[PDB]
């Protein structure tokens, strides 16, 4: 038998359904969604941290003249400074008071601290999801870690689940993304090679472990003090230590649809977006023939409680007068109320109570048991809580929440005035009938 | 802040965040008499109250204008034929319905 189905991807929430057979007993399955995870493909465009400015001792030439060697490490710079007069603490260094030389030479590092302060500059794209299923059908229950590509079959039991594709594409993380402090932010990063001084990746190192390093920090070399031996240089300030300035609010914080972001691997967990389609294949062996199963006989619904509240607030009471005990797959085929228990245990004569949620004001619904179709209706009322914490298990219909009262006012107004209408209408035509005969 | 049923929720300091769902629990009686109606049915449903309520209000003064206009019209026609005779007897469209 094969099965087409289709559940809301709100973890936490379970989902139930009924699966029916010209002369089969009808079967329950529950699904749970413990936990539903978006983890995109990244590729590690590069890595950022604080720079260190490194200066080699000055070079310094007494009644000389040197020369600037060629430039090979990262934003490295040399200048010779002429007509200078070092000190040191034993005395003046050069004896020449000018046409003394001191060679300048600065270049850019990666800090020390660079192998854990350091953010990982991503490419990322192609989301894949997978879906925790509490899994129960036939009273069969597992646990399964089902990919949500609609290729991959789970197995068990004989059952066949193949679950997919999501129906939206949406993804919190955009092409480009950055992870620090196990935090990921959606940051138009630079290109490798083309960082900026002062802003994020002005120095970038393929890996943390890299030999190579792209360095732009506007650093420039100033004249020595008089009397003094040091190599003064001017940087932009530190375009990772700014960038943690104003790093702004985490994905964790500013993602959509309630993602919950986290890092090792980079996911998204628990997106309320989209739905799973659920394919079916279920062997004939858990089937059970109508004879088999117990047959209900003279049911009765009666609301005893409601309140249209987003957890059950409403239980429904069934006098039941069944052939057998046995286990029936209570369900609901309408949209009007949402079941607790996906299967209720069944006496020869008694009743039963089932957990319902509504958000009809007015509930009326066909209750299906083993075999009958009961008919339930009543009243429900507002809850006490305004604001509760847990998302609403039922589901809104345009028409939900217009009571009795609403519904015979609508029909005064509009209704009334077509019976108006009407009437004139009548009049109207038996006046002019009525004319139209006594001219001759 | 403003909490729907769709969801909402904070992060306080070092607290792990705290998230919020809203209910109907509109001001107002459904069960009761019309400006309640209109009160519960208006702090719920917002917009969708003011457009049907309006549309039911036009629907209902232009069923009652064009109701006044046929019966009027048929008033018209059925007693000029008798109005303006020279004498003007009216006794029987005045016995059988009165219009006058
Ligand atoms: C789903 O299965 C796990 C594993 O047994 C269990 O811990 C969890 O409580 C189940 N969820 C529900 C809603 O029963």
């Amino acid at each position: 038998y094969e099965h087409a189905t289709t559940m809301p991807s709100q973890a936490g929430i379970s989902y139930n359904t009924i699966v029916n057979r010209a002369g089969y007993a009808p079967l329950p399955i529950s699904i749970t969604p413990t936990k539903i995870k978006l983890i995109p493909t990244v590729n590690l465009e590069y890595v950022t941290c604080h720079y260190k400015t490194g200066m080699d001792s000055p070079a310094i030439k007494c009644c000389g003249s040197q020369e600037c060697t060629p430039t090979y490490r990262p934003d490295e710079q040399c200048k010779v400074f002429t007509g200078v007069y070092p000190f040191m603490w034993g005395g003046a260094y050069c004896f020449c008071d000018t046409e003394n030389t001191q060679v300048s030479k600065a270049y850019v590092m990666k800090s020390d601290d660079c192998l854990a302060d350091h953010a990982e500059a991503y490419k990322a794209h192609t989301a894949s999801v997978q879906a925790f299923l509490n899994i129960t059908v036939g009273e069969h229950s597992i646990v399964t870690t089902v990919y949500v590509n609609g290729e991959t079959p789970v197995n068990f039991n004989g059952v066949k689940i193949t679950a997919g594709p999501l129906s939206t594409a949406w993804t919190p993380f955009d092409r480009k993304i950055v992870q620090y402090a196990g935090e990921i932010y959606n940051y138009d990063f630079p290109e490798y090679g083309a960082g900026q001084p002062g802003a994020f990746g002005d120095i970038q190192s393929r890996t943390v472990s890299s030999s190579d390093l792209y360095a732009n920090t506007n650093l420039v070399l100033q004249r020595p003090k008089a009397g003094a031996i040091h190599v003064p240089y001017t940087q932009a300030p530190s375009g990772f230590e700014q960038w943690k300035k104003d790093k702004a609010p985490s994905l964790k914080f500013t993602a959509p649809f309630g993602c919950e972001i986290y890092t090792n691997p980079i996911r998204a967990e628990n997106c309320a977006v989209g739905s799973i389609p659920l394919a079916f294949d279920i062997p004939d062996a858990l089937f059970t023939r109508v004879s088999e199963t117990p047959t209900l006989s003279a049911a009765e619904c009666t609301l005893n409680e409601c309140v249209y509240s987003s957890d059950f607030g409403g239980i429904a009471t069934v006098k039941y007068s069944a052939s057998k005990s046995g286990k029936c797959a209570v369900h609901v085929p309408s949209g009007t109320a949402t079941l607790k228990e996906a299967a209720v245990e069944l006496t020869e004569q008694g009743s039963a109570t089932i957990h319902f949620s509504t958000a009809n004001i007015h509930p009326e619904f066909r209750l299906q048991i083993c075999t009958s179709y009961v008919t339930c209706k009543g009243d429900c009322h507002p809850p006490k809580d305004h604001i509760v914490t847990h998302p609403q298990y039922h589901a809104q219909t345009f028409t939900a929440a217009v009571s009795k009262t609403a519904w015979t006012w609508l029909t005064s107004l509009l209704g009334g005035s077509a019976v108006i209408i009407i009437i004139g209408l009548v009049l109207a035509t038996i006046v002019a009938m009525y004319v139209l005969t006594n001219q001759k | 802040f403003t909490v729907t049923e769709k969801g909402w929720e904070f992060v306080w300091g070092n607290h792990p965040p705290k998230r919020f769902w809203a209910q109907e629990t509109a001001p107002g009686n459904p069960h009761g008499l019309p400006h309640e109606v209109i009160t519960h049915y208006y702090h719920r449903y917002p917009m969708s109250t003011i457009l049907g309520l309006s549309i039911c209000a036009a629907i209902a003064t232009v069923s009652v204008a064009a109701s006044t206009w046929l019966f009027c019209r048929s008033r018209v026609a059925c007693l000029t034929p008798y109005r303006l005779t020279p004498n003007a007897r009216i006794p029987f469209c005045l016995a059988v319905l009165c219009c006058a």
